[PDB]
């Protein structure tokens, strides 16, 4: 049987009150997915592998392909808007000075690293190496496609069946640039930038408002700065080491992926189903049977194909309008709390 | 200006459109009207025709109305969206940032627009600055100072006391300085006078 | 089938002819007449993409060729393997390759600006200058250096009135759907072929229904938050 | 207008519940109470 939690008994006393004495600074961490991946198929050579006649009897079926192509492309720039209003909210890129001496906290971690060449601070190069992406808009030249290549073989097929996924419109630095300025402003700035332009203020004294904002008087804060600055930087240590040991850490973006994979794979598998034709290749029904029950057949594997196309872009659907909320919930975030202190507990 | 409703409005016009464009299709059919199927066919086979065009006439209103239903849900949402907008800042004034206006908000006021809603978020921006010298805790007497509220700040020589997000300089007094402590553990702790009114 | 023919190093067990891979699709061939095993791999492809200024403004366009490289994009001219009629961008002397694909029309500006036709990866188009499409990195904004110093801070001596509209949606259009009239309209035969599959029309009706009422409930909940109405004073 | 062509085939299109003037009446109600009264009329009286 399910444990609830271990049983307590919280006293009560009507001249009792329990007022503690001491703090404890902690950081942790909110993984959140933003954009998922632009995908785009083409009607026709899923549908109607590479054939002639079939692509014939394609064009007596209405605007169902034109129909799926828009809706795609609206979820395409969807994720788009999805990342830019995420990310994109400063006007102006700022950087961060020099010097690195914030009164004794230590944002190395964080701030950007010059050596790797990948201008990534060490904790976005973990968690970057943590989740397994799969590939996203390569060039993939024929030649790359071409061969008997084995971990490749996934987009390979999918490219084949016409399937393909298309490049984020922002690049990792370009992403990895906007959220540098949102650190930078947010350490030498404060709030101060989310109504205007960052206005300096050295980071004690913003770190004192933030304390003067939870209803504890800022002298707890100037009298013991170098206990919460320890505090704050072995905290920061620890998160990167439990963000390095459990891979479970953030399985959001990892369902994510998974779910787009596995969507898309499936469609590659539909294939292999006659759909109570003769066959599941369009060519040999064209090439054994007379124009009158070739067609027949080939309208029935048409229709099936069609309706697996729309299952597939409807549950698509389905699955932005869920990651446009999450993408809402995580500008809110990223404005509220980022840009300012938020007063809703939790 | 007005896209955030154009789209609506163009998004149901072009499905009721592409709805009533299915109708002219085929779907291998011989043909898209009943009447001459039926007068052109014997019945085994105007059935099967029949049965196709249905099929397919069936599934375009399918999903039609899950499109339908996708796009309520996501006007819903927006709904959802504008009642919280409207309680939380033409009913009251917002503490959350970037919710109602780019700025510290002050009021806002409604418009209707056709199918929707438009709102004036009159905010608060602050413009010119003017750099300072600041020093979290003035030590007057041995004991620290920190501000009742307020920054410190200084012209060059003398320092003041200022609200923090409208510079507005008053002369230290014990009303405006509240104190704990004493200047040997604070760092950046300053010497200067606190006038006793 | 069709595709292009590939010494495949596989090998088949010798009674076997030809493979599969995850769709039943063939991906070999053991080649009578000479016992080899052949691949199948198809012609290569990939969607194009069509960049243009507004027609009002200009005529002149760049065609970006998604995925494929700079390399037989132009190889394949109109006459022979490109399929659509654009014979002179299979010659041009613009062509440059990005991570979305070859694209052709545009010459590549080392500058940077912020952009209005996104490509993909970063490039983005643009119409400048004897004017001619353009195709250069996008950039962020100006990368400014805001002076951090730990004794010195910035108060506004002045402020500003902002006024920013903001559009929500709030309703849609309240629609529905006659089924019998929509699929046939006056045909008895067919409404009683239609009634054989059930409750598909009740169905569509009462979502309709649904979606309807709520568009209802959606304004009644976000206008008519007042207890009564009120009037402005004459003066 | 397209509308009537549409009309037919059997696709219907419900008026709104609340009409455009009654939705401007509540948003005047709306302004003239925050105008007068501040943010004091969301919690019971104006
Ligand atoms: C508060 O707790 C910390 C534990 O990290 C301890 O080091 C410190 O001495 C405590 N302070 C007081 C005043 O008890
Ligand atoms: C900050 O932490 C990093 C990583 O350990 C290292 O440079 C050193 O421990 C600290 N340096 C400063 C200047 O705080
Ligand atoms: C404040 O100091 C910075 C440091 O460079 C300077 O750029 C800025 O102009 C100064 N403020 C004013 C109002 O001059
Ligand atoms: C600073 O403020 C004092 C207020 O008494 C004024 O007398 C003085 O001229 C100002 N400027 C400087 C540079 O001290
Ligand atoms: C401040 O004044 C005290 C005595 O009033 C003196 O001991 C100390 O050195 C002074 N420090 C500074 C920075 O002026
Ligand atoms: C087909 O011709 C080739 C010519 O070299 C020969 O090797 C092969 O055995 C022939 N196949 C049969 C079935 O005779
Ligand atoms: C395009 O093909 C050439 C062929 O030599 C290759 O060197 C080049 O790397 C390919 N493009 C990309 C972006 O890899
Ligand atoms: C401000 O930073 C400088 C350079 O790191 C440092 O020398 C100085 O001690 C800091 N402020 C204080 C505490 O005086
Ligand atoms: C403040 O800004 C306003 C414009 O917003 C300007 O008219 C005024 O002269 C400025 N200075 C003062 C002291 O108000």
């Amino acid at each position: 049987t399910m444990s609830l939690g271990a049983e307590n008994s919280v006293a009560y006393s009507n001249n009792s009150i329990a007022i503690p004495t001491n703090f404890t600074i902690s950081v942790t961490t909110e993984i959140l997915p933003v954009s998922m991946t632009k995908t785009s198929v083409d009607c026709t050579m899923y549908i109607c592998g590479d054939s002639t006649e079939c692509s014939n009897l394609l064009l007596q079926y209405g605007s169902f392909c034109t129909q799926l192509k828009r809706a795609l492309t609206g979820i395409a720039v969807e994720q788009d808007k999805n990342t830019q209003e995420v990310f994109a909210q400063v006007k102006q890129i700022y950087k961060t000075p020099p010097i690195k001496y914030f009164g004794g906290f230590n944002f190395s971690q964080i701030l950007p690293d010059p050596s790797k060449p990948s201008k990534r601070s060490p904790i976005e190069d973990l968690l970057f190496n943590k989740v397994t992406l799969a590939d996203a808009g390569f060039i993939k030249q024929y030649g790359d496609c071409l061969g008997d290549i084995a971990a490749r073989d996934l987009i390979c097929a999918q490219k084949f069946k016409g399937l393909t996924v298309l490049p984020p419109l922002l690049t990792d630095e370009m992403i990895a640039q906007y959220t540098s300025a949102l650190l930078a402003g947010t350490i030498t700035s404060g709030w101060t930038f989310g109504a205007g332009p960052a206005l300096q203020i050295p980071f004690p004294m913003q770190m004192a408002y933030r304390f003067n904002g939870i209803g504890v008087t800022q002298n707890v804060l100037y009298e013991n700065q170098k206990l919460i600055a320890n505090q704050f930087n072995s905290a920061i240590g620890k998160i990167q080491d439990s963000l390095s040991s459990t891979p479970s850490a953030l399985g959001k973006l990892q369902d994510v992926v998974n779910h787009n994979a596995q969507a898309l794979n499936t469609l590659v598998k539909q294939l292999s189903s006659k759909f109570g034709a003769i066959s599941s290749v369009l060519n040999d029904i064209f090439s054994r049977l007379d124009p009158p029950e070739a067609e027949v057949q080939i309208d029935r594997l048409i229709t099936g194909r069609l309706q697996s196309l729309q299952t597939y872009v409807t549950q698509q659907l389905i699955r932005a309008a869920e990651i446009r909320a999450s993408a809402n919930l995580a500008a809110t975030k990223m404005s509220e709390c980022v840009l300012g202190q938020s007063k809703r507990v939790d | 200006a007005l896209g955030k409703l154009q789209d609506v409005v163009n998004h149901n016009a072009q499905a009721l459109n592409t709805l009533v464009k299915q109708l002219s299709s085929k779907f291998g059919a011989i043909s898209s009207v009943l009447n001459d199927i039926f007068s052109r066919l014997d019945p085994p086979e105007a059935e099967v025709q029949i049965d196709r065009l249905i099929t397919g006439r069936l599934q375009s209103l399918q999903t039609y109305v899950t499109q339908q239903l996708i796009r309520a849900a996501e006007i819903r949402a927006s709904a959802n969206l504008a009642a919280t907008k409207m309680s939380e800042c033409v009913l009251g004034q917002s503490k959350r940032v970037d919710f109602c206006g780019k700025g510290y908000h002050l009021m806002s006021f409604p418009q209707s627009a056709p199918h929707g809603v438009v709102f004036l978020h009159v905010t608060y921006v602050p413009a010119q600055e003017k750099n300072f010298t600041t020093a979290p805790a003035i030590c007057h007497d041995g004991k620290a100072h920190f501000p009742r509220e307020g920054v410190f700040v200084s012209n060059g020589t003398h320092w003041f006391v200022t609200q923090r997000n409208f510079y507005e300089p008053q002369i230290i007094t014990t009303d405006n300085t509240f104190v704990s402590g004493n200047c040997d553990v604070v760092i950046g702790i300053v010497n200067n006078t606190v006038y006793d009114p | 089938g069709t595709g292009v023919l590939t010494e495949s190093n596989k090998k088949f067990l010798p009674f076997q002819q030809f493979g599969r891979d995850i769709a039943d699709t063939t991906d070999a061939v053991r080649d009578p007449q000479t016992l080899e095993i052949l691949d199948i791999t198809p012609c290569s492809f990939g969607g194009v993409s069509v960049i243009t200024p507004g027609t009002n403004t200009s005529n002149q366009v760049a065609v970006l060729y998604q995925g494929v490289n700079c390399t037989e994009v132009p190889v394949a001219i109109h006459a022979d393997q490109l399929t659509p009629t654009w014979r002179v961008y299979s010659t041009g002397s613009n062509v440059f390759q990005t991570r979305a694909g070859c694209l052709i029309g545009a010459e590549y500006v080392n500058n940077s600006y912020e952009c209005d036709i996104p490509i993909g990866a970063g490039i983005c188009a643009s119409y400048q200058t004897s004017q001619s499409i353009i195709a250069y990195t996008m950039s962020l904004g100006a990368e400014n250096s805001v002076a951090y110093s730990n004794n010195s801070i910035a108060i506004p001596t002045n402020f500003t009135i902002s006024v920013t509209t903001e559009i929500l949606p709030v309703s849609m259009t309240k629609t529905s759907v006659d089924c019998t009239m929509y699929i046939c309209g006056d045909s008895t035969e067919c409404s009683n072929l239609l009634l054989q599959y059930g409750s598909f029309c009740t169905q569509l009706k009462r979502a309709l229904t649904g979606i309807a009422v709520e568009q209802d409930k959606n304004t009644q909940e976000v206008f008519a938050q007042v207890k009564q109405i009120y009037k402005t004073p004459p003066i």
